[PDB]
């Protein structure tokens, strides 16, 4: 059998297949334990196992596969790898590896690979003479990431708007700056929509950190790929467990010449976790944040990069302003001007209830002409002077309607002219 | 302690800077000793659980 | 072998001459891994090494020879010196030195010097016979560093533009009031460019400290020479790192009686990592800031000055306001007058899209007619009389317009005659 097709089942489903392999009432396990269980009747028979699992490594030596389905953390399904075969096939943390693993044997409790197939998609003799990531040599985009769909729906408005207001490109490294309960959950989804729509190559990446359930089944429902999540179930260390899984992940695939997109939300949440489970240095600032204690989330939106061979990874952050929590206002300074997107949503827009909520002046991108081609950035620089001196309400509703018209922005284009 | 000198380089730096290197090495070389052999004696040794 | 040429060369030259050594799959190792592995294996066959790096001294006693390759931080390429080389041949912090070096010889897992070759491009007979730099006399500048090109490009405006807004000279103390996302970046590549085409005798250095990997490898690949950096990857115990190893190889630089040029950007960032590694001394102000947490930065632009004999230290540091810190506003603050130089660069213009952005009233030099003639000095007096009266875009776009009709500023002198 194959792990996978027990991962993408709901719990119904691993219910009727424990009541085929004849075994107890199983209602009361977790999937993990019912995914164990069938795996165990099933080589009893005298049969191998297929797994797939992220690599992750301690300081103890030895290696973990893990899967999606508890967000990359410990547990019965994970394969438990030796250093042996570390050392010789070249593996790291973030390395998806899939082949032929056993269940565990007299006194083990764990499964054990046999032998490797699939190394981050890859056979091992490319995935050994990988390039190293930070050896690499950033660059800027020139690939633009298209966000309009062309159907021109009710809300497809928030994605065309950004064609306009925020270009993205492959390997960005783009921050909002937004309040709670103002839209930004609707924003990833539709962003999410119209990357996969639009750039169905590019493996997607969502991340979901310090959030509610219903907001990840709600995700891990429309998002058109894989996707990850994490709750606050539990303390910050499954946070940064799963920061790290995804941020190898995510270096690995880039350096597997991979597309990765992405998108993080909230980063000050983020922070928070570092923040509390980095011990003191004996030093802090205003705010009871610990100084060196934000270097993890630096390096995070640091690792956002072009490569020059190919492939790209790019980071689309959220950030919370606007709490009240002077925590937050010191976070979002360290935030100031680390990356080279702004998304700036202010809630005095959406009290008026009209969606999106675009701060058109303070939002931008930084060396832009290399992005889009050249009538295209004029007629931005058109966009931008006719919507400077306007205020930002009327600008939000002048550019809805113009949008409203029209579909596609080439007629935007030429109604602007 | 003022080993340093420089005159008629064809041949006179040549040999002094052979034994400047000599004298650095054997310097080195007795250094890593004591460091080992404080190591040594510094290591705490297991009696019991 | 010698260590530069591992130095200039990339990551895949590395690849081939590990191939070419016969060595194991590589690919996986840091740069400084891959060339100490070479090494060792030119080495193996006999062979001595060659090696160059600046010096640095903690309160160990022993000294560390750094590599540009890291910006200067510890590695498997540095190489360690016993404190009786430094006692002998009066070494101290940023002296770079080159020499011959070993590979880690039975026990040893860094490299060794044998025999010092060039202390500051120079033998260690005047080497040793330096003079003091705390115990030279400052002065001012009257050989003048002309920023304008001849060439008259599309963008060498905001070259010629200083011509007539702020004198450079050798040694001058120069400060840059901007708010972010304005320019500052293509000007001091322009600044760099133009000092280094007009005045190629002088070893440029540019200072990139808290900074994005694309704006790192944009300015390495554009400044006519050897150049350093910092991003974010690392807290603050980096920057202070590389800020005293630049102050120090500036320092021992016109010491040597070189003309040093340093660019730095930004100096708030630099102020924020002097607050963050520094211990509250028990007080503390209005916006979260030690007190004496800023010694460290005003040393640092106050290192700036000309010497009698021959050579100088000029710094161009940009300083970062209307952030919406106030903490980055005491800041300026503290920088009110401190230098004799003011670059200020307004957001009200750049809003208009137009570059360079110039606050001409603003900006300034204190005790200019030592720097420049006297018919210059008096041109300048009518330009500035000229430019008083009216605004700053409506100035912008003249002066604009005047330099746009001729190239060099002897034209626009005897037009404004
Ligand atoms: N494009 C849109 N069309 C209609 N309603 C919207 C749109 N965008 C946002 N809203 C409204 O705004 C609210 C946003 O809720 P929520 O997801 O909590 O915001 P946030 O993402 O800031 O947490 C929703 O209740 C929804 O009704
Ligand atoms: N003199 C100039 N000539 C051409 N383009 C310019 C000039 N000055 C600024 N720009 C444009 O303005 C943008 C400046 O953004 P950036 O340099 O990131 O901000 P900052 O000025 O704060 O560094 C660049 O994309 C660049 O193309
Ligand atoms: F998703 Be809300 F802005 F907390
Ligand atoms: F480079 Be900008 F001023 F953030
Ligand atoms: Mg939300
Ligand atoms: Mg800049």
């Amino acid at each position: 059998m194959n792990l996978t097709e027990l991962k993408n089942t709901p719990v119904s489903e691993l219910i009727t297949l424990g009541e085929n392999m004849g075994l107890e009432n199983l209602a009361r396990m977790r999937k993990q334990d019912i995914i164990f269980a069938i795996l165990k009747q099933h080589a009893k028979s005298g049969e191998d196992i297929f797994g797939d699992g992220v690599l992750e490594i301690l300081q103890d030596g030895f290696g973990f596969l893990r899967s999606a389905d508890s967000s990359y953390l410990a547990g019965p399904d994970d394969i438990y790898v030796s250093p042996s075969q570390i050392r010789r096939f070249n593996l790291r943390t973030g390395d998806t590896i899939s082949g032929k693993i056993r269940p565990p044997k007299e006194g083990e409790r764990y499964f054990a690979l046999l032998k490797v197939n699939e190394v981050n998609f890859d056979k091992p003799e490319n995935a050994r003479n990988k390039i190293l990531f930070e050896n690499l040599t950033p660059l800027h985009a020139n690939s633009r990431l298209r966000m309009e769909r062309g159907n021109g729906s009710t809300e497809d408005l928030t994605a065309r708007v950004l064609d306009l207001a925020s270009p993205i490109g492959r390997g960005q490294r783009g921050l909002i700056v937004a309040p709670p309960k103002a839209g930004k959950t609707m924003l990833l989804q539709n962003i999410a929509q119209s990357i996969a729509y639009n750039h169905p190559d590019c493996v997607l990446m969502v991340l979901l950190i310090d959030e509610r359930p219903e907001e990840v089944t709600e995700m891990q429902r429309l998002v058109k790929g894989e996707v990850v999540a994490s709750t606050f179930d539990e303390p910050a260390s499954r946070h940064v467990q799963v920061a790290e899984m995804v941020i190898e992940k995510a270096k690995r695939l880039v350096e597997h010449k991979k597309d990765v997109i992405i998108l993080l939300d909230s980063i000050t949440r983020l922070a928070r976790a570092y923040n509390t489970v980095v011990p003191a240095s004996g030093k802090v600032l205003t705010g009871g944040v610990d100084a060196n204690a934000l270097h993890r989330p630096k390096r995070f939106f640091g690792a956002a990069r072009n490569v020059e061979e190919g492939g790209s990874l790019t980071i689309i952050a959220t950030a919370l302003i606007d709490t009240g929590s002077k925590m937050d206002e010191v976070i979002y300074e360290e935030f100031k001007g680390t990356g080279n997107m702004e998304l700036h949503l202010s809630r005095k827009i959406a009290e008026k209830r009209v969606f999106p909520a675009i701060d058109y002046n303070r939002s931008g991108t930084r060396k832009e002409e290399l992005l889009t081609t050249q009538e295209e950035l004029q007629k931005m620089w058109i966009l931008r002077k006719i919507i400077h001196p306007m205020g930002e309400i009327d600008a939000m509703e002048f550019l809805i309607n113009k949008l409203a018209m029209t579909k596609t922005n080439d007629d935007f284009f030429e109604m602007m002219k | 302690r003022w080993l340093e000198l420089g005159l008629t380089d064809e041949e006179k730096q040549n040999q002094l800077e052979q034994l400047a290197e000599q004298y650095d090495e054997l310097k080195h070389e007795f250094e890593k000793k004591l460091e080992a052999k404080r190591r040594k004696i510094t290591q705490g040794d297991d009696l019991a659980p």
